[PDB]
């Protein structure tokens, strides 16, 4: 069991999740803001058809 | 804190009035070149004619891509620059004229501005303002809703509808965190505040200090963005458990050859916000380099393209002289470029500069480098420049400076000069390397 | 309503200015000369008006830059509004999701369309009284809104999803209201004030809606369940012909009936003088077609090898397809022709050129190209504005005559100094000396 | 030999770490000669570790088998960790679903080199013993007993329904945020060892950290910008750095990665590095490749690319006409040249004693210089080849030393290129040419 | 019940150790010096000293090329590993060519790892129940679960994973499972034999009871080389909602391995054998008809055998002055240019000879279990002699074929030579497609 | 002895339109230790060989011809035809 333990205990990961989080942030919060209708996605389009 | 044979050439040493002198600007000599591009800058800033375009002549190390950054610099971020070859559009996930549209699209720009108002604070209370029920009915209804309100050196209660109420229901205000409701669009916004925060030992609670300014203030935001922007937020389905949104994730979506209805419908739309003021177009400078490879039914797409209403400037650059065209052997036309486009396209010549202007040239790169040279060398440096060639005594500099550095030296005097032009060769010894060597080098 | 635009080459002329016989004017609506052209393109619109004929092929043939896409465009236009009409190039008839064979078809089944009345109804006034009884956290709830005008007094009534519908946006007491009975559709005519006033008349009115639809939409909305993001996205290929037989026949029994009314269409191929021998073939087989829009076609070389032949076929067109092709060759123009053109572009760019503009701007035209000239014009106009006049004299036009470069000059300088700039053999020079 | 890696045609030759004077020897960490040539190899690696300036440029032409990879990995080693190094050959580019031109832009961005750091919080030790006096959490204050530290902790209404989130027996080592973040475990006490006999995958032993709780940790990345490109190219974009679809990365990404990392430079949270590019045998490849990097060296973030190749007067690929070195001119003008010479004698023979040694190889006087001649009169590479056949013959013939012997029943059974010729020349009525032209009857 | 094609014939070269060959032994007859290069050759293997080598033979068709490459595949074993595929076979589809050689090249080195693994096993007894202390609803972490087995029970908790593992594998009381107690998962042998025929029909299977004390314990050694673990890596092995079994439903496709994944295994590996986990061994390459591929490989090759893992490969090209297939003028022996050759050296395959070909045959007709006359066997190893062994190779089951229809277990003159007459060979077809009207 | 197995033959046609890749492939498959027999067969004689720049006998190269074996068969006369036809009337019921 202390076997067990000794190769349970390193499952390490290349790149970690925090390595990943900061790398998808928001750094500008929005521009644009009347952009409700400037896309109207397809989603809602089909709704609107 | 980079530099790649650059960081010297800036704007065009231009002028009001459309003059260019000798040395200034970063640019030395050629005045023709440099007032034609000033007049192409001015046209492009008028914003008044569609696709045209104008071609480079001329050797090695003449400006061309110095030109080409020059023009890219004076337009600033209001005008956007796409410099590209004609190599990129070997796509092979989509077809050429699907890339061309596409860098069409981005060449055209729109830029939006608007300005909210914000209504900021902390909420100093929460009342009902009560009237006995008017209609089917009786006991309470809320005549409206007053709410105060205090930022740094700002406080102020607002007036506001009872719906409003709805709000706080629905955002859980608690008392004085966070305000964001405006006057006629209502309805608070949520986003506590630090003095809290050491209430609790750990949390996973938000804090904030004491907004500034005053109770009511304004925003003004500008961005300028692409029209394909636009189309691809339309076309790209984005969302959650909707089996479209989420099966496009899964897919992972390729260039879709998005129909043409949407596009003229994005148009549509764009120019109805733009007539009304709320918005306004902005074109973009498409540039291509090195154009001779460049294949015929690009050249016959170009030439129906370049009558489109929408289509910006795009301007290109190649050097080649009398040479078969890329593509087919057929046609054998000056510049790799057929007659149907040389003839129909304004051309400009470029050509190399005199001693002066290239000594000057190399002076100033090594200047932009830190290292520096006495006139004892620099006069030999000069004479192997007009000898050799302008970008051999350019990139050799460097290994010189850095040798004598080694040599524990900060000058470049005439033997390490002497023994790097013994050490290393250039095009016509690597020919004579080429045909004298009998061991397969 | 206007579609965004700069200043386009083609921007300069609208239409033909034909008369009632197609007698051609020398100069109207833009359109400068080409006399017996202009009859041709007369007697192709009363054809294609005329909706008894399908699927001829056209082809014009002429020197460059010799006003064949200006002819093609000023058609296209005098086409009318309320019809659809499809154009496509010379290299975007190759394709990946879908093969030529295919993206012919699509292009061909585009321009036909079909027109579909129906009858509408619409309620009509200005909120001005509203009662909604609705528990708090509860799924039982009732209204009344008082959509009224200013002839009567009438509090209308909500069924059982009605009460969403009409309170998903701010419902005031003075607002000015338009719903649909079938959908119950909000649309903000405006609001009261705070700015139109109370309407009068009738609160429900009705009305009748006619929708379009090209072919080959119907063909993909129908054929398959996704296709609807095929109408953006286009993810969708080679349709069953199955679907395309049936609503082949659906429009067919349609028109005999006569619920709705069929809208033919044309198709526009310019610049077609490269293309592979298979669509040649393929526009072989389509011409003849129950269905067919008039395709026309346009060519700048003579005697040319067929992209997928080896035979230098006259037109860059195989003789099969030329022969049952009506051809409407174009020849140069004349130097009024040329003059007025001049002066035609330059008052629509609306730069207030001099006479010796225009002077230069003709003889130019005379001894090169008009496009060239189109060009000369704006840096005249630009340099002239560098002297803040508004007017070019021979000076600004000069300069930048001396300062830029056409075909013929720069292939002689090039010729003079081969040994310059690369050569096919791939030898250039950096130094002056 | 940290990785399963076993022996290289050049091990022995691990940096070109040039003295502090920079003027070559006659031998030196195993190579001979390269006098001028490591000299300015060693300029160039000086130049490429400034980071500084971009844009460079250098040529290696010669006969191959002069050391040329080995060369370039001298240089790599020399230059040390931390500096990734672009391992592509010339049959690399030409992918299908990556187009040559932005296959070299994905080559030049993970040539970068790049820092990144970051700081975080978290509370270590906290073995909890939670007791409360159901539900709805009144009086919600927890103990927290690590080394240091051993008090109760006040909680609110993200914490004390959060203590309920992440059900534990509490008698385990935990980790909490005190910036206001969540609960993670980072496994169970020694005491928890023994309670259940085969502790579940989850669960895991470690004891109290020795220290105090309120852990402020920094920490440091050295990640290339174009893996941050897979990450952000979809909205789970994680599976991607592995697979390889990547998909023709798109020039905008290209351009806001420039920006941000130009304002994180700017900002002092980003620091480059300097990168190196080597293809070997550059003949072999399209004129269209030439065109486009005489073009795309000049960037702003244009790092030095090891040109190396060794043709003669040719024709570059994609196009009909004579080139010089099968390249043009272009491409042969902003560069400068390193060339190679033939062997002598000398370093023939110390080359092939070194290779001896790193194959634990013993060889003698007469095989040595047999060897070099052979090595001398064809290439090295036969020599090398046989030094490890005649030790594989020794030590079937029971010794080790090797000697004209081994050597000699070397050069009976294993052919010479030239005799070889001689061999096919006069043998062709067994062979076969374009058509099938095969003289297979015998009498 | 057999099935002999052109081989099986052939056991291994029979050498020594002072390199003696055998002239008539292991399927192979003469070739003094190939046999001693490939011994040589083979004995340097062994060692796992080095990595890289490599080699051309000149060998005419029928020569023994791959006799040759079969023996010395046989040689080093079945757990060497060995991937001789047609070069025909690089240029692929959904994969570009040198990446599927890189590919190879990680498949041909071998290693051997193993690991030591428990586990436990029908169920005597059960008895279900640790505390919230705190505002949780409760805490369920131990419950007491039979271990019947055959040789002894045991019963044991653990985990409380191990406890919602029994109900995922929704055994009863009297259910046998077997669940290894590194992951704490179960494993179903099935249900048990002594709760059973609780009725007269079942689809689910009785199982036999299990044999042993439940506390088994043992240990597995696997050779596995490393792209198996790379394309394990790269897929997705479990997941409980749609991306899985979307993703396993879906058909995944041959990509390109990155060099990053290569580090990490190196890594991996190298951890694990310091550990004493896995042993060492290079692997053994082969490509026949080599000659066809272009010129862009054969170049690439050149830096490819620097690879510092690259095991032995053996390059094996038939023809002569030919041009790389794709060169304008790059025209060399064997159809493999000088600069690749300057990285290896030249073998001699040459053909066989008369009492060597008749041996061939009678061999041939000994692995077939069919008696040869003095008398045939002669003509045909005299006709093989003029024009080709294969051609005798081939008719000899048909002679059989002839001689069974006749009722006789040998070959006559007569039956050789009806099968000359009904079947030809190439020379006879060198003289008579022309005068064909018809093509 | 729980499987059978049944060693089939398998039958390819115009192999004269074959390519050398394929040429290879089927000569590395007669040399393997498993390889169904081959109905293989050429109806144009001396006729270009697909895949190569060079045209051999039965459009094949004389390495797998020399590896396989061959069967010629030559054209029919008057008679066969009329029972041939003969046979199809019948077939036929008419
Ligand atoms: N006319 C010029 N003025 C200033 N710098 C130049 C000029 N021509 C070339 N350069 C230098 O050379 C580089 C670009 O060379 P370029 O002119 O594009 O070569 P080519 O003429 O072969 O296209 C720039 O970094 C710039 O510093
Ligand atoms: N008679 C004309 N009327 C109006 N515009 C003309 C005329 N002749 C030439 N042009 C202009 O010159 C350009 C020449 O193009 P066009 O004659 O339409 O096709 P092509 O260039 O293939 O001959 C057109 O864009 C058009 O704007
Ligand atoms: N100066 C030197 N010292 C020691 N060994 C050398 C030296 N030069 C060359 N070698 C040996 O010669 C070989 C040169 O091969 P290399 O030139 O890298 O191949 P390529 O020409 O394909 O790049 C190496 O394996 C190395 O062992
Ligand atoms: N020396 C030999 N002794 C016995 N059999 C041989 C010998 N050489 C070749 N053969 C047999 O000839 C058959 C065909 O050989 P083949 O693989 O065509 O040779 P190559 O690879 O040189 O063309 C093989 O099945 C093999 O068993
Ligand atoms: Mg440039
Ligand atoms: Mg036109
Ligand atoms: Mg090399
Ligand atoms: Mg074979």
């Amino acid at each position: 069991v202390n076997k067990l333990r000794c190769d349970r205990r390193p499952i390490f990961g290349k790149n970690l999740i925090d390595l990943l989080t900061k790398d998808r942030r928001v750094k500008y919060d929005k521009s644009s803001i009347i952009d409700n209708e400037l896309i109207k996605p397809l989603q809602t389009r089909v709704l609107d058809n | 804190t980079r530099t790649a044979a650059h960081t010297h050439i800036k704007g065009l040493g231009l002028d009001e009035s459309g003059v260019a002198k000798r040395v200034e600007g970063g640019f030395v000599g050629q005045i023709e070149a440099r007032e034609a591009c000033g007049v192409i800058v001015d046209l492009i800033k008028a914003k008044k004619m569609s696709g045209r375009a104008i071609l480079l002549a001329g050797g090695p190390s003449t400006g061309k891509t110095a030109l080409a950054l020059a023009i890219s610099q004076e337009l600033g971020p209001k005008v956007p620059f796409c410099p590209l070859v004609g190599s990129e559009l070997y796509s092979v996930e989509v077809k050429k004229t699907e890339t061309l549209m596409e860098n069409f699209r981005r060449a055209i720009g729109l830029r939006i501005k608007e300005t909210k108002e914000v209504y900021e604070g902390e909420v100093t209370e929460l009342t009902p303002e009560d009237a006995e029920n008017p209609l089917g009915g009786y006991g309470k209804t809320i005549s409206h809703v007053i709410v105060g309100l205090k930022s740094a050196k700002g406080t102020k209660t607002l007036r506001l509808d009872p719906t409003i109420y709805e709000s706080i229901q629905r955002e859980k205000v608690s008392i004085g965190d966070v305000i964001y409701i405006e006057a006629n669009t209502g309805a608070v916004k949520r986003v506590r505040s630090d003095a809290y925060a050491t209430e609790f030992d750990l949390e996973t609670e938000e804090y904030v200090p004491l907004p500034k300014g005053e109770v009511h203030k304004k925003k003004e935001i500008v961005q300028d963005v692409t029209l394909h922007d636009l189309d691809v937020a339309n076309a790209r389905p984005q969302g959650g458990q909707d089996v479209i949104s989420m099966m496009g994730q899964l897919l992972k979506p390729k260039k879709t050859e998005i129909t043409e209805k949407l596009r003229q419908e994005v148009n549509k739309v764009v120019a109805k916000y733009i007539d009304q003021g709320v918005a306004e177009l902005i074109p973009g400078v498409l540039f291509i380099d090195e154009v001779n490879m460049l294949d015929i039914e690009i050249f016959t797409y170009l030439n129906k393209a370049l009558e489109s209403n929408i289509a910006p400037v795009v301007v290109l650059a190649s050097n080649r002289g009398m040479t078969t065209v890329r593509g087919t052997e057929d046609v054998i036309s000056p510049h790799g470029v057929p007659p149907d486009l040389i003839d129909r396209l304004l051309i400009v010549r470029t050509l190399p500069y005199d001693k002066d202007e290239i000594r000057t040239i190399i002076e100033r790169r090594a200047t932009v480098e830190r290292l520096q040279v006495e006139s004892s060398a620099l006069d030999l440096l000069a004479t192997m420049g007009t000898e050799t060639s302008l970008r051999y005594a350019l990139q050799l500099l460097a290994p010189c400076g850095i040798l004598a550095q080694t040599s524990n030296r900060k000058e470049i005097v005439v033997n390490d000069v002497n023994e790097a032009k013994l050490l290393f060769l250039d095009a016509k010894r690597s020919t004579k390397i080429l045909e004298t060597s009998a061991n397969y080098l | 309503l206007k579609s965004l635009s700069l200043i386009a080459a083609h921007s300069h002329i609208t239409g033909l200015g034909l008369d009632e016989n197609l007698q051609p004017r020398p100069t109207s609506e833009g359109m400068v000369g080409q006399l017996q052209a202009r009859r041709a393109a007369g007697v192709i619109l009363k054809m294609v008006q005329n909706g008894t004929i399908a699927g001829r092929a056209v082809l014009v043939a002429g020197p460059p830059s010799t006003g064949k896409t200006a002819l093609a465009m000023g058609v296209s236009q005098s086409l009318g509004k309320d019809v659809p009409f499809t154009a496509i190039a010379g290299s975007e008839i190759f394709s990946l999701e879908l093969s030529k064979t295919e993206a012919l078809t699509q292009a061909f089944r585009k321009s036909i369309g079909i027109k579909i009345k129906e009858e509408t109804e619409l309620i009509e006034g200005e909120v001005v009284e509203i009662q909604i009884d609705r528990s708090i956290t509860g799924g039982h709830k009732q209204g009344k809104l008082t959509i009224k005008t200013t002839d009567m007094e009438t509090i209308y009534e909500l069924g059982n999803k009605m009460i969403d519908g009409l309170t998903k946006e701010k419902v005031l007491a003075g607002d000015v209201i338009s719903i649909d009975k079938a959908s119950g559709k909000i649309t903000k005519l405006g609001r009261s004030f705070a700015f139109v006033q109370c309407p009068e008349g009738e609160l429900q009115k009705r009305k009748t809606v006619v929708h379009t639809v090209s072919l080959h939409e119907i063909d993909v909305i129908n054929s398959r369940t996704q296709g609807f993001l095929a109408l953006f996205t286009g993810d969708t290929g080679e349709i069953r012909s199955e679907v395309r037989d049936q609503i082949n026949t659906k429009v067919a029994e349609w028109k005999e009936e006569g619920k709705a009314e069929i809208v033919p269409g044309v198709l526009f191929i310019d610049e077609v003088h490269m293309l592979d021998i298979e669509c040649f073939s393929f526009i072989n087989r389509a011409l003849e077609d129950e269905f067919a829009p008039i395709v026309m076609m346009a060519t700048n070389r003579g005697v040319s090898k067929t992209r997928g032949t080896n035979y230098k076929s006259p037109h860059g067109l195989p003789l099969d397809l030329l022969d049952r092709s009506i051809i409407i060759t174009t020849k140069s123009y004349n130097e009024q022709e040329i003059k007025t053109i001049l002066s035609i572009r330059a008052q629509e760019e609306e730069v207030e050129l001099s006479s010796d503009a225009l002077d230069l701007l003709t003889k130019t035209g005379v001894e090169t190209s008009l496009r060239y000239s189109s060009n000369l014009i704006s840096v005249a106009q630009q340099i002239a504005m560098k002297r803040k006049n508004n007017t070019v004299e021979v000076e600004d036009v000069k300069r930048a005559y001396l300062l830029f470069l056409d075909s013929a000059r720069s292939v002689k300088y090039v010729q003079e100094n081969e040994s310059q700039y690369i050569d096919d053999q791939g030898n250039v020079q950096i130094s002056i000396a």
